[PDB]
RNA sequence: AUUACUUUGAAUAAAAUAAGGUGUUUAAAGCAAAAUGAAUAUUCAAGCAUGGGACAAUGC
RNA sequence: AAACUGCGGACGGCUCAUUAUAACAGUAAUAGUUUCUUUGGUUACAAGGAUAGCUUUGUGAAUGAUAAAGAUAAUACUUGAGCAAUUCAUUCAAGUGAGUUAGGAUGCCACGACAAUUGUAGAGUAACCAAUGAGAAUUUCUGAUCUAUCAAUCAGUUGGUAGUAUCGAGGACUACCAAGAUUAUAACGGAUAACGAGGAAUUGGGGUUCGACAUCGGAGAGGGAGCUUUACAGAUGGCUACCACUUCUAAGGAAGGCAGCAGGCGCGUAAAUUACCCACUUUCGAAUUGAAGAGGUAGUGACGACACAU
């Protein structure tokens, strides 16, 4: 929590210091662990000054070597006109990953919602996610 | 690959088998500007040098006339045929000649 | 002395101090230029301070004070009135000049009344 | 000169992007101005829209403030003497947000906690 | 004949005029095809005062 | 395009403007003020196509900087004043009076109001917010800003507007059972009752309009212009009273 | 439990395509005239909402 | 008339070289930024110098060339008198799906006004809140021609922390830490006789090819680069330096950029007058009036389309 270089503290401080948290928007519950845990996050969509706005979409978890931002694999088929036939395809999409998710691993489906740009491609943050089965290699967030 | 999801192939098999499509492949090949005379060019315009007589292919008998031109763009040797009788005295040297192909296309 | 211009009429600036014509970024700052734009700054080849051979040819409210003209007086007649074949005085500019009964009665004191502040 | 647009990157696969238009003047940027320790000095930049910010070059006096006593008082940079970011800021006693500065409470350690190079002053607290 | 509409904003009259074969102002004469009958557009100003104001 | 644009293309021009293709290059750009781009109408085209006075624009500039012509209480002298929605319109010169509202044919009609009845208008209320020092107030659908609205006024109620006097006279509240003017796409033109409204939060709220005869039609929010209450309208609707056709008796008529 | 599919809508620049009307004398044209502007039909591929779950994929 | 001052030439017109998820089309966001103009609302009986236009002396062949002196005004530049918004630290807390949110309060810090304003007869100014404006700009999802005689590509590169700069998020930039990011669903690289779209030619259906060019969006003004003015320009019918050209010449020197409108050379199979007018549509301006090679008219014109002679 606190072993860097500055002072790590969270955007909304207050004397009671209290742990805030914000409540989102349509519909997703406040993670437990974003409320008890000792961890601080800038850009966590409940306990920092990071909304959700119009866009929302969904994924499986590929990868789960970056700190606090993961990559997402949404699959989805191709019509294509002149052949009347789909074609599989695939994208990745850079989301951040709050410390709240604790047991989130690769291969997992996750919810994921937009917000204002944090990094040079992180534009969306996790808000939800559903465990699945094993491959011997439990990489975690 | 018939099926619903399989148009990955299909699309794939097409692009590979057009390229031998004869015609198809020379007008994509970039040596209508390279090797082509005229190129998309609809006629030519150059100089006459050389006057030729070609003689007639195996079932016809008779001589040609004919003349050897070279380009103002390319600057290439081509042969043009005298599309009438007895044109070859009108024809000289050193005077511009407008070439445009034949009725088979080049 | 005092400022100049060359052999080819360009001035010579008081700020450079060169002896042939140099051409620097110019403008009306110190008038060697004419900005014919806005900020238009012009690599015009004029002479420096130096007198050198190149330099040949070296060369009422504010009418409240034309002479100490203040304004109680309403003077239309200290202010100048040379005379046209007309009785012509310039003009007495903003100030407590005679009329005055536009000024002060809605344009400056009306003022709380052209002004109004109010609940 | 400086500009901040991402036209000059990479994409997340490495292709080198290609030029197609020049630098534009809606993406420009200016030097830092590292506020050290001297006579106050400020100078007022002209912004885009016409709006005006304050660069300060060199800056002494700070309006420092209490949050356990509820108090802000002026007080005299001394030095400069921990940086988040850089050591070497320590060295030439730049003034920027989050550098640990010594004061001494004349009028009562010291995090700045404003940007003098766009506010044009140094606010801080009391660690 | 035809249309009359006056104006009273610009202080003038509209008119179609149809021809069988200084106050006005004569525009849009043409006939039709061959020759023959002929149209246009009179427009009538009255006052000289309007007119003298109301005139490209 | 360096910066904002000052010529507005013939073509380019929003298509209920009645302009034609080959009148000319350009078309007349109406000028920043209450109404939007798209959402107005040009005062030069009112004076040019809907009344037929001038008969270029060489005589529409004759005509407005005499002071001739007054937009709702204020008076105004802009050649492309933006006309919007129902803002009266007075012209004492022709004893003529006229109301700049929508049709169900997509366009701009100019009903007839009389005299008396030029006085108020209704305006919507667009949002409410607090200003600093605990000074709220109400911005309107054509952007006026006015001081202590009542207490119960909310963001996209309905408020009855006066000339005059710049007062508030009634306020009808936005419920299940008023009736509205669309301002809108598809149904831009129509009068209904409200029956339902449904709210997806993500988006969009989207109401149910029924007409008077019994058609029901589907809109956004934001096109939602509240007419009156109990089935009773505020306002003179226009000549076909904003009900829709659906085409039956549209081709058959024209003919005879 | 999602997705796909399927049905309805919302909103969606014009011009252009198909056109609704209109004797530029016909026609190309024009939206004009003797109040009308077509509801004008869209818009491939995506995005939002909704009725249905047969055929389909995702692990319990 | 001038000239000072204000506004405008960042609109408009032209061309398609660059450009291969770049731009562009639909779509969602700006609770991540935002002006100019316009609209609604709010917050001393009048100080001071100098400056053009004005008068007088010149230079050189001169450019929209040029200096000194004598004067002369402001709604040009400042002084001066009757809260709004900005930063920081603390706290109280109601619309919205969503906020330590609008908003209020506490304490210093900074700017701090409603022209020291104007016609005898027909308004203006200074900041601020909100519309403008679906606007501009950044950004989300999907979608693009051929090529494997292109199979592996990237090191500011991928992520994090702190600062810096910007109007603003952001490796946009800097410092420290980790090794990460993409790829057979074609990454990386190469080609274009590649600006993209609405659309055009042709089709029973399916499709194939074209789209520089009416309109919208992008870029540029011979080639890059750097900046000034201001609300918007990395402006080029603005400037500065170099590269390549071109002009007058008193031989000392000066500026110029027709991918604007006519016209010329060259290139070619390939394409028109060195005309008139702001009267139609519209823009700019101190504003009914001035200007507009935009726009309209006039001339050539067998690119084409319609009717019709002998």
């Amino acid at each position: 929590e606190q072993t860097e270089r500055a002072y790590q503290k969270q955007v909304f401080h207050h004397h009671s210091v209290k742990r805030y948290h914000k409540q989102i928007g349509m519909g997703f519950v406040t993670p437990a662990e974003a409320i008890k845990g000792t961890y601080i996050d800038k850009k966590c969509p409940f306990t920092s000054d990071v909304s959700i706005r119009g866009r929302t979409l969904s994924g499986i978890v590929k990868s789960c070597h970056m700190k606090r931002t993961i990559i997402v694999r949404r699959d989805y088929f191709h019509y294509v006109s002149k052949y009347q036939r789909y074609e599989k395809r695939h994208k990745n999409i850079a989301v951040h990953c709050s410390p709240a998710f604790r047991q989130l691993k690769e291969g997992d489906h996750v919810v994921i919602g937009q917000c204002r740009p944090l990094s040079k491609t992180v534009r969306f943050n996790v808000l939800k996610f559903t465990s699945r089965g094993t491959g011997d290699k439990k990489q975690f967030a | 690959a018939r099926g619903l999801h399989a148009a990955r192939k299909m699309l794939a098999q097409r692009r590979a088998n057009k390229w031998a499509d004869k015609e198809w492949k020379k007008g994509k090949l970039v040596t209508r500007y390279k090797c082509n005379p005229l190129g998309t060019a609809s006629h030519a315009k150059g100089l006459v040098q050389e006057k030729l007589g070609i003689e007639t292919k195996q079932p016809n008998s008779g001589i040609r006339k004919c003349v050897r031109v070279r380009l103002l763009k390319n600057g290439k040797k081509i042969t043009a045929f005298v599309p009438r009788d007895g044109s070859l005295n009108y024809v000289n040297e050193n005077d511009e000649v407008l070439i445009s192909g034949f009725g088979r296309r080049g | 002395i005092t400022g100049g211009c060359d052999k080819d009429g360009f001035p010579m600036m008081t700020g450079v101090a060169t002896n042939n014509r140099v051409r620097l970024l110019l403008d009306g700052r110190n008038g060697c230029y004419k900005p014919l734009r806005n900020g238009e700054r012009r690599r015009k080849t004029v002479r420096g301070a130096i007198v050198a051979g190149d330099i040949s040819v070296l060369n009422a409210s504010h009418i409240r004070k034309l002479f100490n003209l203040s304004q109680k007086d309403d003077v239309k007649k200290f202010v100048i009135r040379r005379e046209v074949a007309r009785s012509k005085a310039p003009k007495i500019q903003r100030l407590v000049t005679p009329r005055r009964l536009q000024h002060k009665a809605q344009k400056l004191e009306a003022k709380k009344l052209h002004k109004i502040a109010m609940l | 000169g400086i500009t901040r647009d991402s036209r000059h990157k990479r994409r997340a696969t490495g292709g080198k992007k290609n030029s197609m238009q020049k630098k534009k003047k809606n993406t420009m940027g200016r030097q830092p101005a590292n506020t050290r320790l001297g006579a106050i000095r400020v100078h007022d930049v002209r912004c885009r829209y016409g709006i005006i910010k304050r660069r300060a070059l060199r800056l002494e006096n700070g309006n420092f403030s209490w949050a356990s006593q509820s108090i802000t008082k002026g007080t005299k940079i001394l030095n400069v003497v921990y940086n988040a970011s850089d050591n070497d800021f320590v060295r030439t006693n730049t003034l920027v947000k989050g550098a640990i500065i010594e004061i001494d409470p004349a009028p009562f350690l010291a995090c700045i906690s404003s940007r003098p190079g766009q506010t044009g002053s140094v606010e801080g607290y009391i660690l | 004949t035809r249309n009359l509409i006056v104006n009273p904003l610009l202080c003038r009259k509209q008119v179609v005029v149809d021809i069988y074969h200084q106050t006005i102002v004569l525009n849009g004469f043409v006939t039709k095809y061959g020759g023959g009958k002929t149209s246009g557009f009179a427009l009538i100003y009255d006052t000289l005062s309007a007119l003298k104001k109301f005139v490209p | 395009a360096r910066g904002p644009r000052h010529h507005l293309k013939r073509l380019n021009a929003p298509h209920h403007w009645m302009l034609s293709k080959l009148g000319g290059t350009f078309a007349p750009k109406p000028s920043h003020g209450p109404h939007g781009m798209k959402e107005c109408l040009p005062l030069i085209l009112i004076l040019r196509n809907r009344l037929n006075y001038a008969l270029n624009g060489r005589e529409v500039t004759m005509i407005v900087k005499n002071r001739t012509i007054k937009i709702d209480g204020k008076i105004r002298t802009d050649t492309r004043y933006p006309v919007g929605f129902m803002d009266v319109l007075s012209i004492p010169r022709t004893k003529e009076n006229f109301r700049l509202m929508y049709n169900t044919k997509r366009r701009f009609c100019l009903v007839p109001l009389t005299a008396e009845q030029a006085k108020f208008k209704l305006c919507k209320i667009e949002k409410r917010v607090l200003g600093t020092g605990a000074i709220p107030y109400i911005v309107t659908h054509d952007g006026r800003t006015i001081r202590y609205p009542h207490p119960e006024l909310q963001a996209n109620d309905t408020i009855k507007l006066n000339l005059e006097t710049g007062k508030i006279v009634d306020f009808v509240k936005f419920d299940i059972g008023n009736t509205a003017m669309m301002i809108g796409g598809n149904g831009m033109g129509r009068v209904g009752v409200i029956v339902k409204r449904e709210v997806h939060p993500g988006s969009f709220e989207i109401v149910h309009i029924k007409d008077a005869k019994g058609n029901t039609f589907t809109t956004r929010l934001n096109n939602v212009f509240v007419i009156g209450k109990g089935t009773e309208t505020l306002v003179n609707l226009p000549l076909d009273k904003g009900i829709k056709k659906p085409l039956l008796q549209q081709v058959n008529e024209t003919i005879k």
